[PDB]
């Protein structure tokens, strides 16, 4: 895989840095570490803010904005890392910036990071 | 990184079910999962990590090869898993600045499907045991209402630890022995310097009874540091670096010796063959079957993985098979249920390979578990 | 304490009264730096933007614990009825740059 | 990554010398040692691990290629280096139970021969912005006598960290600003949303005085996380995603935009490249020159790693050279002195490749940094 | 490569796992890390008691005990892993073996594992 | 505390006098594990065998400090004068199985 080139979406395995979801996340994918898609892994925390992305889905032709919230208090998952940065901004940009760690308003005040969720929020039309 | 069969099934499926929800218009509604409830399948694997300062243990569907939790853990800590899926708990160690700075043992008890902590006990004055993971150093009662743990230095002891109370309640002094294994409440045999076990039996205070067996192996035959032991057979089973196998019945609360088995033959041991890796063996209880990773390997390089297990009859020595596992094994264990799986744990690939028991054949594989996983844990559900 | 909160969760914008008091958000910003009311009134902010955004008061602010407000989507909206006179902080929490204050009098 | 050419001379340089000893009957007499003193070719390697809860950072002298130490951190610290060499520091954070529990940042300094601890600072609050490593997020007024570290949540503040005093000072407001870069003991600009540049100067209590600049870039013009500053020569040196970069000299104590120059030609633009990286950019203050991490990818992967190093010279703009790495690197950092190393970091080997900065060739290498290193910090002793 | 092998020492490069005093370390060699063959490094503590183990030298023909003594008080270095058990023993013969971390004595009582220095006590066999 | 150091470490064994107070060290034993000694007496141990030894008495035994005596090897000798009576049990660090005792009377 060249590391360089376009980044390619697909829709058939969430496992897989490709993940058309997986466009701007950064860390690792929680459903590697018992989350899902969307949900955390048990024991981790949920952030409530995070760093957000809109993605296309081949599948369907629409772009999704996808929000990379954090499952927090975890040491990291180590299982399927990942880092993509499709409209990715710098820090001075926070709200699409992904070096971050989008643990905020989790349980606990949890600020740790383990794992990233690619829940859609709605259409980026 | 490179991808598991299991994992691609198992992402695909997740991939086309997700395509389904965005298709009938289902809004993500992000929330935190439970575990499924603990099964005869459910396997746990520690990782030391080389002796890191921060360690991790996953928790793992064994059937259908997925991670279905993590619990993190300090320098080198001791697991336990009640054999009635009730709760899971390890004592660990941490440090005020990382590694070093002020001391902090405690016992931490998990739900074993939230994975929250329902117990944080603090071990007085740092007693812990600090040693390559050995999982019979930190043991559960048959109740599972205390554990105890292994104390070397200053003078060998053992920790007891009230987990219903949720709390320390005393070190008990001990003879020059190690490991613990217990067989009630307050009963539990140890291995000692000399080839003897002893037992130990506590009152609520005071000094404990210790009561040595004969001496049931000579000095220059070397018993593994992890010996088998089921607590509901109170089996023990305990090979030397040759796969020799001593067994110990302690199901009566004392030690009743059975016959010693070979693993290997006189052909096997001319040519080189001895049990190496770290978790060497595994016994499951209602077959009474013994396990044990085998090689062929020089005398001294018996911490190094194997490529076969070979499968006997515990009561008669008999051997019933001799698998070739495709990998560098350095850990085995088995479910216990009635068609097992055999777990075969590669350190130098951090991958749980899982395997029919019966045929030998892999079935699916975990990668990605940690820096060098060693220690395989199963409930005893049945 | 010092706010009640009508509804737990965000709802949609077109539930809004029309003589409601009214914070707007759009292009990463608050409709007003500060907004004045008086003890009693029920301020609601509306997201108009796909970018979401809530309002959060830390600790102290409203009462003892942080009121973190839900998360809005375009189009949706979230009350809070201010029931002591005096002056409050908020900020978005993935956004500290968004900051707004409620003036109670 | 096994054994380096630098690690097989060093390793049998000290076979042999420990066989002297040996023959010689010269006792061994274990003790710990020190590093050599603080030079232009000593360079730090930190390791954020990828976002685990433990980091470490590889002190290395970059002319052997030899680790002369180690220091530990928590969660994605970052790390400060008096350019005078006089001293090391932190600022950090830990947790009571691994990655949970209760948290603690913290500001450590270092002696940089012992690496023994000389400060332990409390930080209240839990301030530091948890971000993957930007050097600049932390910096040392030009006295060394103040550290300070930027918090993001829950509004944008700079702490204030009297390592003189050893002790934490206090929070200053500030506007919607980022990074740090102090020019005086009480004065510092941050980069702006709105794209301006911010002064803060401040004194011992009270609001600090905040002036800002005229925006100097377009909103959809992309400034970069990693810019090069020498404070020194008061030289800030900020790429965007296109190799375009803009200058603002800071040495008068004001901010002066130097005229803008492109890093690459507009046949290069035309033809795919661009920079992309961590630390995609270096600067060395004596030659006035500018180093950037480029080759050909698509606009979205600018976090990804080069194998490409353009030379340019920072008032002509005109490039130097262009040198072919022949790894995946992800950071460049110079040694400050005369004819000075290129460094060249690959996260993914975890290797630190040591440059001739004049030819562009590949001098020597040390392997086994950690487990994701991305961060090289040189101190400017001339 | 064959790590079922026999082990067989070498005398003239000690940061390699066949260097013959490091027959039976456990963990990573000091040298790598900042330390000497027989030093911590810098920042470290260094235990007194420690496993044993007789090693051969195969330059002069002669077995000398080693004591492995840990570097403590640091996470472990991550450089130069190696695992030799030459007469290595199990735990009930705690004076060689060599899972332990041999850190007691220590300065700071220091308890952590960061790497394994190989000094001669004495000749052995 | 009720002991002192003679020396800090270990000293080489030919420093011993003859007649002194020696309790030595060989075979994974303490040769003499219950020593009777006099208040103001100077107790030598001294290792006889390649494989290091120390003695370690316990936090409250000698002081409240415990003392960790350096590893002694080979003809390697280490002394404590006990300057108080009543009995003083110690061990060796590496090896805890081996105990010894000195009575001060
Ligand atoms: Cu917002
Ligand atoms: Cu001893």
């Amino acid at each position: 895989t060249d590391p360089r080139a376009k980044w390619v979406p697909q829709d058939n395995d969430i496992q897989a840095c490709d993940y058309w979801r997986h466009c701007s996340i950064d860390g690792n994918i929680c459903d590697c570490s018992g989350g899902s898609l969307t949900n955390c892994p048990p024991g981790t925390k949920l952030a409530t803010a995070s760093w957000v992305a809109s993605c296309y889905n081949p599948t369907d032709g629409q772009s999704y904005l996808i929000a990379y919230r954090d499952c927090c208090g975890y040491n990291v998952s180590g299982r399927c890392p990942c880092l993509n940065t499709e409209g990715e901004l710098p820090v001075y940009r926070p709200e699409f910036a992904n070096d971050i760690i989008w643990c905020f308003g989790a349980e606990d005040d949890a600020m740790t990071y383990h794992c990233t969720i690619s829940p859609i929020v709605g259409k980026a039309s | 990184e490179a991808e598991t069969q299991a994992q691609e099934t198992q992402g695909q499926a997740a991939a086309r079910a997700a395509a389904a929800d965005l298709a009938a218009g289902q809004d993500d509604e992000p929330r935190i999962l439970e575990a499924p409830a603990p099964d005869a399948r459910r396997v746990y694997v520690n990782d030391p990590a080389h002796f890191a300062a921060v360690t991790q243990q996953f928790v793992i569907d064994g059937e259908a090869g997925r991670v279905i939790g993590m619990i993190d853990g300090g320098f080198l800590p001791n697991p336990v898993v009640a054999d009635d899926g009730s709760f899971i708990a390890h004592a660990s160690t941490v440090f005020s600045r990382i590694a070093r700075g002020e001391r902090t043992d405690y016992v931490e008890v998990f739900d074993p499907v939230t994975l929250l902590p329902t117990a944080d006990i603090e071990l007085p004055d740092a007693p812990r045991f600090l040693v390559g993971t050995y999982p019979w150093m930190t043991s559960l009662t048959p109740d599972g209402k205390t554990l105890l743990f292994y104390q070397f230095s200053p003078a060998p002891a053992v920790g007891v630890v009230d987990l219903e109370g949720k709390a320390f309640k005393r070190m008990l002094d001990v003879p020059d022995c190690y490991h613990i294994f217990p067989t009630a409440p307050d009963t539990f045999f140890m291995h000692c310097r000399d080839g003897s076990l002893a037992k130990v039996a506590f009152g609520t205070e005071g000094t404990p009874e210790i009561t040595h067996t004969e001496v049931f192996h000579p000095e220059d035959e070397f018993l593994i540091n992890h010996p088998a032991y089921s607590q509901k057979a109170g089996r023990l089973v305990w090979p030397t670096y040759t796969g020799k196998i001593h067994q110990i019945d302690l199901s009566s609360g004392d030690a009743k010796f059975l016959p010693a088995v070979e693993a290997l033959t006189e052909a096997e041991r001319a040519d080189g063959w001895r049990p190496g890796g770290w978790q060497q063996v595994a016994y499951h209880r209602a077959l009474d079957r013994i396990y044990l990773l085998v090689d062929q390997r020089d005398e001294w390089r018996h911490k190094t993985a194997s490529r076969f297990v070979v499968v006997l009859d515990a009561k008669t020595g008999e051997r019933l098979a001799k698998f070739e596992m495709g990998h560098e094994i350095d850990s085995i264990n088995v479910s216990q249920d009635e068609k097992p799986l055999l777990y075969a744990l590669s350190t130098g690939d951090k991958t749980l390979y899982i395997h029919d028991a019966e045929s030998g054949e892999e079935l699916r594989s975990v990668n990605q578990l940690g820096h060098g996983p060693q220690v395989i844990t199963t409930a005893d559900m049945g | 304490d010092k706010a009640t909160i009508p509804s737990e969760s965000p709802f949609a914008a077109a539930e809004v009264a029309d003589g409601a008091i009214v914070v707007d958000i759009a292009k990463m910003k608050y409709e007003t730096p500060e907004l004045h009311v008086k003890v009693g009134d029920t301020v609601t902010w509306i997201n108009r933007e796909a970018m979401p955004h809530n309002v959060h008061f830390v600790a102290g602010v409203l009462g003892e614990a942080a009121l973190k407000g839900p998360m809005m989507k375009k189009e949706q909206a979230y009350s809070l009825t201010f029931t002591e006179a005096g002056t409050y902080d908020y900020h978005c929490t993935p956004h500290p740059f968004m900051r707004g204050k409620v003036v109670v009098e």
